[PDB]
């Protein structure tokens, strides 16, 4: 398997500090707490509310009176339950929505191919083999040649580590605005325009 | 000829490929003029004994990072260490 090899090189990779069945509790948590608790338990102890009403505030939000909602409750009611229905059938065939995922999956995989395959090349040494150039010549000249290998492995790391920070910068930016989208969005109701959508 | 050893980390040829690995059976099927298994990688994962042709699995013997774990050394000198990766038994 592809961890396999990795696995043989020095190549580790560490387990999720959370389990995805924590994660699970906590978007449990907060997806419980949002429905009867309203906003409130991100300012504070969780304060159970009547759904119905909760949704009478979240309109005073966008500016609707909520005398809209009581009156439009059912109608709403189906838009929101079938608007959910849309998003299991798109899922159900949409490889591409969950691109931006698939994306930092593989390209972490991808530079982790390309680092291994470094261990293949040459580097102008006479081979790619450790060992075979040590039992092909006497040491003396080994410590050179093992420079062209060392220079060249040493380097492809230092690659491949300089992309990773790069890398993780990015994913840190994305969690910035993932922490900025669960802090706002969810724990409260955005005033910010399409921020959330 | 030297006997094969299974199920034990061990130093290995066979036919002057050379590795290090833990020989296991192994159920791939290769087709008969074959010799080596590979993975993605480009690493030997699989080879077949001459001798008695097998399917043996190459998985090089496990390692891990070692982690110390300790309160303050204010509050203890005692540690709890993580071998990181590993079954129990190679301790
Ligand atoms: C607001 O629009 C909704 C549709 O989005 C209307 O609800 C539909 O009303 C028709 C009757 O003309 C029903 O046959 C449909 O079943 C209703 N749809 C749903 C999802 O219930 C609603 O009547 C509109 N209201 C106003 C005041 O325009
Ligand atoms: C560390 O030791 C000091 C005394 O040397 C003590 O005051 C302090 O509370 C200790 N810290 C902890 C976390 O126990
Ligand atoms: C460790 O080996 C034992 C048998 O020796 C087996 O029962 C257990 O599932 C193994 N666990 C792992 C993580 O390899």
């Amino acid at each position: 398997d592809l961890i396999c090899a990795q696995k043989f090189n020095g190549l580790t990779v560490l387990p999720p500090l959370l389990t995805d069945e924590m994660i699970a509790q906590y978007t449990s948590a907060l997806l419980a707490g949002t429905i009867t608790s309203g906003w409130t338990f991100g300012a504070g102890a969780a304060l159970q509310i009547p759904f119905a009403m909760q949704m009478a505030y979240r309109f005073n939000g966008i500016g609707v009176t909520q005398n809209v909602l009581y009156e439009n409750q059912k109608l709403i009611a189906n838009q929101f339950n079938s608007a959910i229905g849309k998003i299991q059938d798109s899922l159900s065939s949409t490889a591409s929505a969950l691109g931006k995922l698939q994306d930092v999956v593989n390209q972490n995989a991808q530079a982790l191919n390309t680092l291994v395959k470094q261990l293949s090349s040459n580097f102008g040494a006479i081979s790619s083999v450790l060992n075979d150039i040590l039992s092909r010549l006497d040491k003396v000249e080994a410590e050179v040649q093992i420079d062209r290998l060392i220079t060249g492995r040493l380097q492809s790391l230092q690659t491949y580590v300089t992309q990773q920070l790069i890398r993780a910068a990015e994913i840190r930016a994305s969690a910035n605005l993932a922490a900025t989208k669960m802090s706002e969005c969810v724990l409260g109701q955005s005033k910010r325009v399409d921020f959330c959508g | 000829s030297t006997n094969l050893v299974k199920n034990k980390c061990v130093n290995f040829n066979f036919n002057g490929l050379t590795g290090t690995g833990v020989l296991t059976e192994s159920n791939k099927k290769f087709l008969p003029f074959q010799q080596f298994g590979r993975d993605i990688a480009d690493t030997t994962d699989a080879v077949r004994d001459p001798q008695t042709l097998e399917i043996l699995d190459i998985t090089p013997c496990s390692f891990g990072g070692v982690s110390v774990i300790t309160p303050g050394t204010n509050t203890s000198n005692q540690v709890a260490v993580l071998y990181q990766d590993v079954n129990c038994t190679e301790v």
